[PDB]
RNA sequence: GUGUGAAUACAAACCAUGAAAGUGUGGCCUAUCGAUCCUUUAGUCCCUCGAAAUUUGAGGCUAGAGGUGCCAGAAAAGUUAC
RNA sequence: AUUAACGAGAUUCCCACUGUCCCUAUCUACUAUCUAGCGAAACCACAGCCAAGGGAACGGGCUUGGCAAAAUCAGCGGGGAA
RNA sequence: GCGAUGGCCAGAAAGUGGUGUUGACGCAAUGUGAUUUCUGCCCAGUGCUCUGAAUGUCAAAGUGAAGAAAUUCAACCAAGC
RNA sequence: GUCCCACCCAUACCCCGCCCUCAGGGUAGAAACGAUGCCCUGAGGAGUAGGCGGCCGUGGAGGUCAGUGACGAAGCCUAGGGCGUGAGCCCGGGUCGAACGGCCUCUAGUGCAGAUCUUGGUGGUAGUAGCAAAUACUUCAAUGAGAACUUGAAGGACCGAAGUGGGGAAAGGUUCCAUGUGAACAGCGGUUGGACAUGGGUUAGUCGAUCCUAAGCCAUAGGGAAGUUCCGUUUCAAAGGGGC
RNA sequence: UUAACUGAACGUGGGCAUUCGAAUGUAUCGACACUAGUGGGCCAUUUUUGGUAAGCAGAACUGGCGAUGCGGGAUGAACCG
RNA sequence: AGACUAAUCGAACCAUCUAGUAGCUGGUUACCGCCGAAGUUUCCCUCAGGAUAGCAGUGUCGACCUUCAGUUUUAUGAGGU
RNA sequence: CCGGGACCGAGGACCGCGCUCUGCAAGGAUGCUGGCGUAAUGGUCACCAGCGACCCGUCUUGAAACACGGACCAAGGAGUCAAGGUUUUGCGCGAGUGUUUGGGUGUAAAACCCGCACGCGUAAUGAAAGUGAACGUAGGUGAGAGCUUCGGCGCAUCAUCGACCGAUCCUGAUGUAUUCGGAUGGAUUUGAGUAGGAGCGUUAAGCCUUGGACCCGAAAGAUGGUGAACUAUGCUUGGAUAGG
RNA sequence: CCUAGUAACGGCGAGUGAAGCGGCAACAGCUCAAAUUUGAAAGCUGGCUUCGGCCCGCGUUGUAAUUUGGAGAGGAUGCUUUGGGCGAGGCUCCUUCUGAGUUCCCUGGAACGGGACGCCACAGAGGGUGAGAGCCCCGUAUAGUUGGAAGCCAAGCCUGUGUAAAGCUCCUUCGACGAGUCGAGUAGUUUGGGAAUGCUGCUCAAAAUGGGAGGUAAAUUUCUUCUAAAGCUAAAUACCGGCCAGAGACCGAUAGCGCACAAGUAGAGUGAUCGAAAGAUGAAAAGCACUUUGAAAAGAGGGUUAAAUAGCACGUGAAAUUGUUGAAAGGGAAGCGCUUGUGACCAGACUUGCGCCCGGCGGAUCAUCCGGUGUUCUCACCGGUGCACUCCGCCGGGCUCAGGCCA
């Protein structure tokens, strides 16, 4: 919508708001990036720090499906689980059988642990696991196994 | 000419893009074309269904190997079980692969089933009507209701293996005597050692003859 | 309140000197000097060559040197009276 | 370094000759000039009398004074920083 | 400067051209500028030109040695300088 | 030079009215209110480059005023009126002839004095500069609305055979001849014209082209070039015509 | 850290307002986000450098013109109100 | 003679690439209300130009925090005109 | 304590502070009287008079300038559009969020409906192999709006001392494929991290970059074509120039 | 669509930049060289022919059948498979036909406008007709209907048959597979391709479980995966140049293509090429008969028309500039600001309103009560009852209050 921009405000004013001493032309400073090191080297200093040079080495003909696995951690591995099943179990009803939960099926491949877990005895599977989170699915009473 | 705290621009625009530019205004009129020529080959094939049988293949990487999908053909050992000749499959609406091959037994024996069920679900109307021949429909069934889809009615059953399992307590097995965490750096590193500790026995063996 | 040059006070090691307390992180104080890329040497015994091994070769990580004096650092000779 | 002949080439002097000059005067033809018929262009912020002052340090316009009477024809080259 | 298997010159190339229906009293490339009388000294510098015993410098290919190989190291070595 | 009385006037200071901006308060057992409203109190106002807010106009699109109009829509002219601080809005009179507005949202090729700006049109200068090389015209009669530059006769002059004479090549293309004619053109006039309108006119065995070759150009045999095409003209070719 | 519970920093508990310990003002408190124009300057009092001097060149503190009319200096970007 | 090659020659004319690039000249369209600048610091083959800090506007949030100040007074330090 | 003159009249039931207290000069003007009821008051336009008033736009420390553009009038005429960023405003859903590449359907380029994948977000850190976030009611201390049984509990955010994950530098337990393994405890080090999630899609404005990029403007450079009717040189074939 | 502005390239500066996997649209597979028909060149161009065939030629330096790596050949073994001809019925193209007012009155030159009364509608899209028309006319909506031509698709029937040819299950053994090519060195170009991704020139020049590839050069030892140097083939995709059609929050004669018109035309240049300006009288020409002045162009009368203030210089007819008539000013510029005066012209406002008292005229109906209905449930309307000191309208007289302008 142009109807309300500021160039509709600036009829009548002559040099439309780019000043009559700097008068807006075409090019100064040059195109892109120009002048790197040279003269936009203080504001390319103050921020972007590292836009020069080289490091680490390099890889030919990167495949980045060697390199899948994503990671969830241990507090939210009970809303895995369906919502009404789930209650049962915090409840404190079943008291006699323990759920067996698959990862890669929802999309994981390695179990981290970063919060609590509650003392109900279950059975992880998964590709890879951290060794904070096996310690304490153990002292919960449940076992982790891998299954590649 | 960068002024403030700005992001470094790279925007592709220095050849003469204009002179290629394809805009999309005909979206709906080309989908009204596609549903007339469906419509149109649905017509020529009278009481034949518009797809073809495809077989269940398994994703090739790592990333997506837990899932499954339709695949382009059965391979020629897996029509050879079911006992259906090479040349008369392509004819009868089942798609043949001839550069696939069976390396386990899931896969060939999951195939073989899903491709025998269809065999009795055919009905094969004879060449000429006046003489009908041994392997054709002998008439009484000829009227049933018939599917024409045979994708979403031979689709995959389930892609994903299921979410979750229930099992009773005391069945709970035992893990890896050392522990999961530290049964896998023990396997990552004999491998890495695997050329190390050979040549170390070898040379022993001929140091001591 | 970015860089380079130079400077001050401690910490953790190993030493010199003196009977000892102490003093010493270059010249009594104020000047005496140098980025990215590339090359080269020192260091650990370390990481990679992506189908798997073993030795050559190559590439990385940390600290110095080869230089820009127009010294915050392009590779550069004249003439026009057509 | 000299050199006969030759030159719409540069330079100095002498004889003849003359309005170049002392020093200007007169005559003839075709215009300019007036009339009938035909009939353009450059240029133009608005415009058109001066003296001093101050001012972007040389005013047609501002300040203080001089002053100042319709409408017009033939000439002229001081000014309009024409 | 040149005796034709050649000198000067044109063309992207050619079983292609110009001088040339020509052959040194000829063709081609430069400087001075009728006749008369004359035209001195300098080869250090910059060019041009001549003679290869000299081994100094020295490319690709080829030859020799070391190595499991990629590769590295040695002699020899046209013209020009 | 020094001292003392009275008086004169700035958009500055004091008091009052009105406009806008900013700040602080009041208003529901609602007899209540464009609550974005209304009522009470105090202070402030200069401005280029620049920033933000609120409003007015133009061409189109959706909704709505059960809107105006051949008993006159839009447009244009008008030292005739009313409203707004302002851009602007509204009415009266004259001319004219078929479509056009208000209000809330949507959309953009949306507002001019300048750019030696672009296209078209018109002025002052101005009835002014000027229409002056090639020696030159005059009397009577006829035609006609009208005669210096149309026609006849008679005088006076010029070009003076390397001509203002008599015929051709190049180039032009009907300008050649007859009859007739309002405007336009012939930088004055015009009855006259190389102008305008209607008809007519160019005859070859002997004059030229046609035939032959010159400098030169282009096919063929063959060789180059990715190719449009370049070289080659007797060349490393099985190349022709005469009689019965 | 000291011969040493001797010190050193940070603390629990308790005591001290009857008056929170100079004046004046508070018509303007703290923090954050995004971005425009500008980067040729010039004048004056006091201090002051080069120059014979300049309506010349170069600086320090503050006030002005630029960006600004109004009343006085007849006139006059900067002087007085 | 830098002469001539269609009024064009110290490199002809016609179309296209082409709306060739410009740190340099010129222009940039209605009204009212409120706030209101800079020619200075550091770096650049930089000095007719840019980036960086400052001065400026708008949008806000934290409290109404009793905090603050181009100022005076009292006590106590530094300086070499 | 008594005279004389000028300018002004805001507000619109009662309420208040007071006094000289059957009332009043006390929170803002009322009373009496005359002429005229139309061009009289008032408004528009033209002219004379007193005072004031240099030509606009633009660059500039300084323009009325002897600085540049502009004779006059009418119509045209200059910050736009797309992809990618960023902060701020409105809206939907919220540990999630996005239907439209595609399929179903239709009163047919509209509207309505469906799901597998995928993008961004939910976990960082190293060049890399790799490893991967709770001692405590998710901690202690000083300020904090609000609430409170009056004792206290204390959001957002600011400062300060610690704890946990990755990297870097030390220490090297039990064990053992006797060279593998890396527990535990430390260090004036380091990160775009953890410490009761805040993001995804869309709308509107400012700003940035590449694109013709607010509009008009070079002296040049390159690809492919057309000219010897002028003039320059040469070739084949013709012509012309008194008398002393 | 995503991967992805990612791995990688780059005075590592400005800048450049793919692929595998994953979801979908669309789906379809095949024949040659290398073998001896060898108990029979079994194959083909051409010419003639009565239509049955004959003749010459091509070809053994290889024409048909058989085989193409998925195999296959050669043997075993029992079952199975295969030709011709009709054909309802259905779908594309052209062509015949399709509902309802010119009813009545007013304005007008002419109703297609305003008012009254009707009708049609699977048809109220659009255009014409003397001004805005669903019913005056062409068309528009729906399935049918008249007639005709040629190809497709296909329900289901009627008939031959094993000399021949084809498919499946097993096996000791056999199992031919593309050369100046692949590969290597060197040079130039190119790519995201980095001790060299592709391409081309020159030198060298292979092999039989061989050969190529496996994104870092080399040697030794394993592993995975395909089979190069010969060939064919529909659909999903690009494009408005050619022939047609349907549309728009597009432009409205200086705009939109250079061209709404006898436009790539007139005109300019030796030539390649450059390249404009220009739409509108009225519903209908009814385009001015006749008279008179003039040499003529034309004028003055008189006519056509709703209008000639529409006359082929034609709808509407603005500004710059000009003519006539009327008003005013002027001693080397004019214009303009603030404030009076003179002359000309002009908009408002005022011209009555309310209330009380007396008199007169005219009407039905004020308080009250009963029945019915509505509603905010206690306030009203309608029917009846009133019947003159009440209520309502008008006229005449008297009085109070207020109302325009300047003082
Ligand atoms: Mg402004
Ligand atoms: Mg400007
Ligand atoms: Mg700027
Ligand atoms: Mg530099
Ligand atoms: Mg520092
Ligand atoms: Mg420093
Ligand atoms: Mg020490
Ligand atoms: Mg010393
Ligand atoms: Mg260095
Ligand atoms: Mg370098
Ligand atoms: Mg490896
Ligand atoms: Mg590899
Ligand atoms: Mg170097
Ligand atoms: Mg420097
Ligand atoms: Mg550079
Ligand atoms: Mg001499
Ligand atoms: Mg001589
Ligand atoms: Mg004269
Ligand atoms: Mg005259
Ligand atoms: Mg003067
Ligand atoms: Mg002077
Ligand atoms: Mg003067
Ligand atoms: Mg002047
Ligand atoms: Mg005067
Ligand atoms: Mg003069
Ligand atoms: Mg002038
Ligand atoms: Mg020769
Ligand atoms: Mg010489
Ligand atoms: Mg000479
Ligand atoms: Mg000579
Ligand atoms: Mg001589
Ligand atoms: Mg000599
Ligand atoms: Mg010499
Ligand atoms: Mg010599
Ligand atoms: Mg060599
Ligand atoms: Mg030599
Ligand atoms: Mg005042
Ligand atoms: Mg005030
Ligand atoms: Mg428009
Ligand atoms: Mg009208
Ligand atoms: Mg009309
Ligand atoms: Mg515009
Ligand atoms: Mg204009
Ligand atoms: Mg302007
Ligand atoms: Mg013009
Ligand atoms: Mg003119
Ligand atoms: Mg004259
Ligand atoms: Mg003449
Ligand atoms: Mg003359
Ligand atoms: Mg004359
Ligand atoms: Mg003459
Ligand atoms: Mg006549
Ligand atoms: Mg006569
Ligand atoms: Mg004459
Ligand atoms: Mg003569
Ligand atoms: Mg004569
Ligand atoms: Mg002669
Ligand atoms: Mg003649
Ligand atoms: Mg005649
Ligand atoms: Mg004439
Ligand atoms: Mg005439
Ligand atoms: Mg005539
Ligand atoms: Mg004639
Ligand atoms: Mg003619
Ligand atoms: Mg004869
Ligand atoms: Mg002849
Ligand atoms: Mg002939
Ligand atoms: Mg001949
Ligand atoms: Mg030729
Ligand atoms: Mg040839
Ligand atoms: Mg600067
Ligand atoms: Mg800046
Ligand atoms: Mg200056
Ligand atoms: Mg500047
Ligand atoms: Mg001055
Ligand atoms: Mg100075
Ligand atoms: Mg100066
Ligand atoms: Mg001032
Ligand atoms: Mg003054
Ligand atoms: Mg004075
Ligand atoms: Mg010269
Ligand atoms: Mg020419
Ligand atoms: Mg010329
Ligand atoms: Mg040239
Ligand atoms: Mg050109
Ligand atoms: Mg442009
Ligand atoms: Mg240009
Ligand atoms: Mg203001
Ligand atoms: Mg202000
Ligand atoms: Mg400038
Ligand atoms: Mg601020
Ligand atoms: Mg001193
Ligand atoms: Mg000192
Ligand atoms: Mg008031
Ligand atoms: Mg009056
Ligand atoms: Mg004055
Ligand atoms: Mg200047
Ligand atoms: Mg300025
Ligand atoms: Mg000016
Ligand atoms: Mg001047
Ligand atoms: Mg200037
Ligand atoms: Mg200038
Ligand atoms: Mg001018
Ligand atoms: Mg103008
Ligand atoms: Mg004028
Ligand atoms: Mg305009
Ligand atoms: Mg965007
Ligand atoms: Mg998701
Ligand atoms: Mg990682
Ligand atoms: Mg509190
Ligand atoms: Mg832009
Ligand atoms: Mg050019
Ligand atoms: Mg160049
Ligand atoms: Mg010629
Ligand atoms: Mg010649
Ligand atoms: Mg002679
Ligand atoms: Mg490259
Ligand atoms: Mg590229
Ligand atoms: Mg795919
Ligand atoms: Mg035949
Ligand atoms: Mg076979
Ligand atoms: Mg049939
Ligand atoms: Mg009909
Ligand atoms: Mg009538
Ligand atoms: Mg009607
Ligand atoms: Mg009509
Ligand atoms: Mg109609
Ligand atoms: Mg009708
Ligand atoms: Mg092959
Ligand atoms: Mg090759
Ligand atoms: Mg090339
Ligand atoms: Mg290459
Ligand atoms: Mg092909
Ligand atoms: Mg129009
Ligand atoms: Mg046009
Ligand atoms: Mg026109
Ligand atoms: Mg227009
Ligand atoms: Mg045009
Ligand atoms: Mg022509
Ligand atoms: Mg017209
Ligand atoms: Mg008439
Ligand atoms: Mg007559
Ligand atoms: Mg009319
Ligand atoms: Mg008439
Ligand atoms: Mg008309
Ligand atoms: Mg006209
Ligand atoms: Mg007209
Ligand atoms: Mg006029
Ligand atoms: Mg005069
Ligand atoms: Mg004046
Ligand atoms: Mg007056
Ligand atoms: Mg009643």
């Amino acid at each position: 919508p142009t109807r309300f921009s500021k160039t509709r405000k600036h009829r009548g004013h002559v040099s439309a708001g780019k000043g009559r001493v700097g008068k807006h032309r075409k090019h100064p400073g040059g195109r892109g990036m120009a002048g790197g090191q040279h003269h936009h080297r203080t504001n390319l200093d103050k921020y972007h720090p590292g836009y020069f040079g080289k490091v680490g080495m390099r890889h030919f003909h990167l495949l980045r499906n060697h390199y899948w696995r994503p990671s969830i951690n241990i507090d939210k591995l009970w809303s895995l689980v369906p919502s009404d099943v789930r209650e049962q179990y915090l409840s404190g009803q079943k008291k006699d059988t323990a759920p067996v939960i698959d990862l890669l099926s929802h999309g994981y491949a390695k179990l981290l642990g970063k919060g609590r877990l509650p003392e109900i005895p279950v059975v992880v599977r998964a590709r890879y696991v951290s060794a904070e989170a096996e310690r304490k699915v153990k002292e919960a009473g449940g076992v982790v196994e891998l299954v590649a | 000419a960068i002024k403030h705290n700005q992001q470094i621009p790279n925007n592709h625009f220095r050849k003469h893009w204009q002179r290629r530019v394809r805009c999309h205004f005909d979206q709906p009129g080309k989908k009204v074309t596609r549903r007339l020529a469906r419509r149109a080959k649905a017509a020529a094939l009278a009481p034949r269904p518009v797809d073809k049988l495809r077989p269940i293949v398994r994703c090739p990487t790592v990333k997506y190997n837990r899932r499954t999908r339709l695949g382009r053909g059965f391979t020629l050992e897996e029509l050879k079980a079911a006992g259906i000749p090479r040349l008369l499959a392509p004819t009868i609406g089942i798609a043949v692969d001839h550069r696939r091959k069976n390396l386990s037994e899931e896969s060939l024996a999951a195939n073989v089933q899903r491709l025998k069920d269809y065999k009795a679900r055919l009905i094969l109307f004879p060449r000429k009507s006046n003489k009908p021949k041994k392997a054709d429909t002998p008439k009484d069934q000829q009227t049933a209701e018939t599917t024409t889809s045979l994708r979403t009615s031979f689709g995959v059953e389930q892609p994903l293996a299921p979410g979750f399992t229930e099992i009773s307590k005391s069945e709970i097995p035992a893990g890896i005597e050392g522990g999961a965490y530290r049964a896998l750096r023990k396997a990552r590193s004999d491998a890495r050692l695997v050329g190390v500790r050979e040549k170390r026995a070898k040379e022993k063996a001929e140091a001591e003859a």
